[PDB]
């Protein structure tokens, strides 16, 4: 799961 | 019967429903509802915007009967200790301690939910819902579910899902609430065919209408909050891509980053991201229906970002957290990439 939450995580903060 | 009273306090006249159980809550009770988080509760006032007809038949319905016996089993063996909230019962602790141990603790049902590496009895439940999704009794596949029964369950004998079975059998209600639990109207059964196919062919048409607004309900929330219209599906366009603010200027450098980053994710992260960006709007649409709802008192008197979801590891948790963060003009851009990104990955 880590390792598809981080990629997630890292779309979100390229919005903000 | 059942509808004019709140299922968690008997309180009067309740305002808000909690749709995946079934039940009808007041203002205060609501509030405790939306700190639980969707994946406990999942919260909508009753009178503020029209629903889907049939989503609130269902859960009218249900909840006139007996689904709040469900959920208050063990009460009704009546100790001192385990006591039901009364109307006038403070909110904190009184009747939030009660709601969190109704649906977040589970306290007083008849037998837990099964856990999820338990396959036999998960296998059983399912095709108890399979078959009594045929009939009419929303209570049954309400109880079957909260036991564990899987609503996107694929029978390996009978080659069908549950929603299959609902909509062969015009059972649209059994759809609506099987929706509610994430079945899927798109999943084809072995011979190659999705629920809203045996909804046509079945001769109903409203449901088979219903299901593709079931289909869409992710994309069509998101362009709703930044347009206040939908598509429509009737006319074969499914999408709707709002306009940016900023048209008329060329789009930057990071604008054109974040969507490259987006557009790399699998269909399955993407639709990950999806979900939570939904949660994020749900939640800043409440907020705006809990103030137009709420007298002046009750306001100046729950959390500034989405709940934490126990089954999300603290990554998931922290990202959907972030979103909160997010200005009106951020939010937007984000919304408008998945929507259509959404679009581009379903051509
Ligand atoms: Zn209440």
């Amino acid at each position: 799961a880590l390792e598809e939450d981080a990629q997630i995580l890292k779309v979100i903060e390229a919005y903000c | 019967r059942s509808s004019d009273v709140c299922a968690d306090c008997n309180g009067p006249d309740p305002s808000w429903a909690s749709v995946n159980r079934g039940t009808f809550i007041c203002d205060e009770c609501c509030s405790v509802h939306r700190s639980l988080g969707r994946h406990i509760s999942q919260v909508r006032h009753l009178k503020h915007t029209a629903w889907p007809p049939t989503l609130l038949q269902m859960v009218e319905t249900l909840y006139n009967n007996g689904a709040n016996s469900i959920w208050e089993h063990s009460l009704l063996s009546i100790m001192s200790g385990r006591r039901k909230a009364n109307p006038q019962d403070k909110v904190h602790p009184n009747k939030a301690e009660f709601i969190r141990a109704k649906y977040q603790m589970l306290a007083f049902v008849h037998r837990l939910p099964c856990r999820e590496d338990d396959s036999v009895t998960a296998k059983d439940l399912s095709k108890q819902l399979h078959s009594s999704v045929r009939t009419g009794n929303l209570e049954t596949c309400l109880r079957l579910l909260s036991l564990g029964a899987q609503a996107n369950f694929f029978h390996p004998e009978k080659g069908s899902t549950p929603l299959h079975v609902a909509s062969k059998a015009g059972q649209i209600l059994q759809a609506e609430l099987l929706a509610v639990y994430g079945a899927d109207p798109g999943t084809q059964d072995s011979s190659g065919k999705t629920p809203v196919d045996y909804a046509r062919q079945g001769g109903h048409h409203e449901l088979a209408e219903r299901l593709i607004e079931i289909q869409y309900e992710l994309t069509d929330r998101l362009a709703f909050y930044l347009c206040g219209r939908k598509p429509d599906h009737k006319s074969g366009q499914h999408f709707l891509i709002p306009q940016r603010a900023d048209a008329a200027l060329d789009l930057s450098e990071l604008a054109k980053a974040a969507k490259k980053k987006l557009q790399s994710l699998s269909n399955h992260l993407f639709e990950e991201l999806a979900m939570d960006v939904y949660d994020e709007v749900d939640r800043r649409e409440t907020d705006a229906v809990w103030l137009a709802t709420q007298n002046h008192s009750t306001l100046v008197t729950v959390v500034p970002f989405l709940p934490v979801n126990p089954e999300y590891s603290s990554t998931r948790n922290q990202g959907r957290q972030k979103l909160a963060r997010f200005n009106a003009h951020e939010f937007a851009t984000l919304v408008i990439d998945i929507l259509s990104d959404a679009k581009r990955r379903q051509q």
